[PDB]
RNA sequence: CGGCGAGUAGCGCAGCUUGGUAGCGCAACUGGUUUGGGACCAGUGGGUCGGAGGUUCGAAUCCUCUCUCGCCGACCA
RNA sequence: AGCCAGGAUGUUGGCUUAGAAGCAGCCAUCAUUUAAAGAAAGCGUAAUAGCUCACUGGUCGAGUCGGCCUGCGCGGAAGA
């Protein structure tokens, strides 16, 4: 499971989603799926997204994971009177903004692509659509 | 006691049952025609022979072999308190066998060349590794395939008697297990059934149902007989089971071929 | 505890057999016998000597 | 050899004359005769090359009669 | 039949339907193509 | 659950205070002794400090984060 | 879109030779005969057969087919 490894400090802000994200070309490859919501992605969804592509070709193409945690997530232990401290780091998350590209497929024709992304949403919260690469 | 008078006087209406007795777990094994043919001789004799007999189900039997070779296996045996003073070492290998139709799954060759080991003792640890066979290390079921070579070892002057190394053998020989990690053996059946020619493939599905590795159909003029490959296990009840799907038109036939290391399925369901 | 004189039993844990008197005197509790020509242990296979014990039917050919 | 009546693509072997094994209900599910089959089939095998991994066709009238083209290796 | 919020043409010949104004997948060739309530 | 005390050779305890070098007893292998073993006398090897990240010239040690394991108590309607 | 037709030759193509014959899948994903027909889109088999579709003939005779961006609706929608 992707996880930022060791970095600057463990508990960190709750934060804002304001804006329009960055990435949104599809710069690697042919194809890729962009996010046409604004939401946060955990890291559980963005691996179990994966499965349903790395399946649905079996074997070929590459497969680029644009997004990456880098957040993370706590939450009080359960039944415990509020106040008494921050919370203990559960899981992390990718904050995701419209007009992201979240990933990015090339190697096999438009047809399977297409198919391959309809799996890759049916696991994902946010909507999304999918995006191919263009020139300039 | 009556029970086994209760057959010898209800045999005599009938030779198409038979009676056995089983071979390791001297339970009474009752054979016959089908469910109906069966059904009424429980009342001839909870009834005429007073007998409320649990009926139960028929049994197994289910062997266990190792799944790899071993990597040095050792004896040790030291309890001196002077008197005694018995010591027996001796370091052996088995080897999962070649799995063969000759019932010599059992084959050790002497690899000592000198002295290591005395000469008078090789009988002892001979004695020794067979009889640990019938504990198979489950629950003590009928192992086979253990290549059983062994290589080094030392002895105790004066005092290393059979008594260190037969049971030093066996300490071994339960190394060699609980390190090569054995599994079970099922026993599978050849069963031949034929089907005219309408529910013959209906028929396959049920048997593949149990488990059945198809071999090959051929046809006659009437009816084609199946060979086919079944687990034991799967295996009762399969005359009505099939006779219901053969509108009781079909007979099926059983013949032993060879043991099946137990699947997962099949496996943990022996351990106790 | 019964004994059964001759390698010709064929009985396991059932098979009604039948009794007659005397001990073994190597064996601890040992004390009666079986009629090598009675139910469940009949005759040791084929002996001809003094075959009034261990009960075998003579060479009938 | 009329419209799809009674006729399969087989032929495993006409080296070996009445082929059990690979064959079975494969000619045997309409109901055709094997000692039949040896007649007509062998009658022209002898005069062919043998063995070869060679397909026939076998079509039954209604009568219980039928008729044969043997053909090309695949 | 089987209720979903969603229901898609399984067969070739599925078909769709809006009886009632509830929406159907009745089929013609196989019963358990048969759903609706999407 | 939070929270003060342990984690070291095969076993049990040291060494942490104030950082610099891993030890004692028994186990284990070897030899003597004896008719042989136990026992008893001599010699030797064995971990490199629960796992991970820091701080320093230097980390078994001083701090942090998890794990396994004990004790204290999770009370007042 | 309907109504009558066709929809084939080599080719059981290997292998795990038990068997995957257009139809479990792993590969190629052909060329011929053509008005046309894919070494195959689905139903059906142990494996075939059987039944359709792709594409192509004719008849009838005018518009028809599939995506893209939104407005506004249906379903999802069950409590004392």
């Amino acid at each position: 499971m992707l996880q930022p490894k060791r970095t600057k400090f463990r508990k960190m802000h709750k934060g804002r989603n304001r804006g329009l994200a960055q990435g949104t070309d599809v710069s690697f490859g042919s194809f890729g799926l962009k996010a046409v919501g604004r939401g946060r992605l955990t890291a559980r969804q963005i691996e179990a997204a994966r499965r349903a592509m790395t399946r649905a070709v079996k074997r070929q193409g590459k497969i680029w994971i644009r997004v990456f945690p880098d957040k993370p997530i706590t939450e009080k232990p359960l039944a415990v009177r509020m106040g008494k401290g921050k919370g203990n780091v559960e899981y992390w998350v990718a904050l995701i903004q419209p007009g992201k590209v979240l990933y990015e497929m090339d190697g096999v024709p438009e047809e399977l692509a297409r198919e391959a992304f309809k799996l890759a949403a049916a696991k994902l919260p946010i909507k999304t659509t999918f995006v191919t690469k263009t020139v300039m | 006691e009556k029970m086994g008078l209760a057959l010898g006087r209800l045999a005599k209406e009938d030779p198409s049952f038979r009676v056995w007795t089983d071979e390791e777990s001297n339970q009474t094994i009752i054979a016959g025609m089908g469910e109906l043919h069966l059904d009424i001789i429980v009342d001839r004799m909870k009834r005429e022979f007073n007998v409320e007999a649990n009926v139960g189900k028929p049994q197994v039997a289910y062997r266990e072999t190792i799944r790899q070779k071993v990597t040095d296996v050792e004896g040790k045996h030291a309890k001196q308190s002077g008197g005694r003073g018995q010591y027996g070492h001796v370091v052996i290998d088995m080897y999962p066998l070649e799995p063969g139709s000759n019932p010599k799954g059992y084959e050790f060759i002497n690899d000592i060349k000198g002295g290591v080991i005395p000469g008078e003792y090789i009988p002892a640890v001979d004695k020794g590794i067979q009889e640990q066979l019938k504990a198979g290390p489950l629950a003590g079921y009928p192992v086979v395939d253990m290549g059983i070579r062994l290589h080094f070892g030392s002895y105790h002057d004066v005092d290393s008697s059979e008594l260190a190394f037969k049971l030093a053998a066996s300490i071994a020989f339960k190394e060699g297990f609980k390190k090569a990690k054995p599994v079970l053996l099922e026993p599978i059946m050849k069963v031949e059934v034929e089907t005219p020619e309408e529910n013959t493939g209906d028929v396959i599905g049920d048997l593949s149902r149990r488990r059945g590795m198809l071999k090959g159909q051929e046809s006659e003029v009437t009816g084609v007989k199946i060979h086919a490959e079944v687990p034991l296990s799967e295996m009762f009840g399969y005359a009505t089971q099939l006779r219901s799907l053969t509108k009781g038109r079909a007979s099926y036939t059983m013949e032993f071929l060879k043991y099946d290391e137990a699947p997962s399925n099949v496996a943990q369901a022996v351990i106790e | 505890t019964s004994y059964i004189g001759g390698e010709g039993h064929n009985l396991q844990e059932h098979s009604v057999i039948l009794i007659r008197g005397g001990r073994v005197k190597d064996l601890p509790g040992v004390r009666y016998h079986t009629v090598r020509g009675a139910l469940d242990c009949s005759g040791v296979k084929d002996r001809k000597q003094a075959r009034s014990k261990y009960g075998v039917k003579r060479p009938k050919a | 050899a009329k419209k799809v009546q009674a006729y399969v693509k087989l032929q495993v072997a006409a080296g070996m004359a009445n082929p059990s094994p690979p064959v079975g209900p494969a000619l045997g599910q309409q109901g055709v005769n094997i000692m039949e089959f040896c007649k007509a089939f062998n009658a022209k095998t002898d005069s062919i090359e043998k063995g070869l991994p060679i397909p026939v066709v076998i079509t039954v009238y209604a009568d219980r009669s039928f008729t044969f083209v043997t053909k090309t290796p695949p | 039949m089987k209720v979903r919020a969603s229901v898609k043409k399984l067969c070739r010949n599925c078909k769709i339907v809006k009886r009632d104004g509830v929406i159907r997948v009745i089929c013609s060739a196989e019963p358990k193509h048969k759903q609706r309530q999407g």
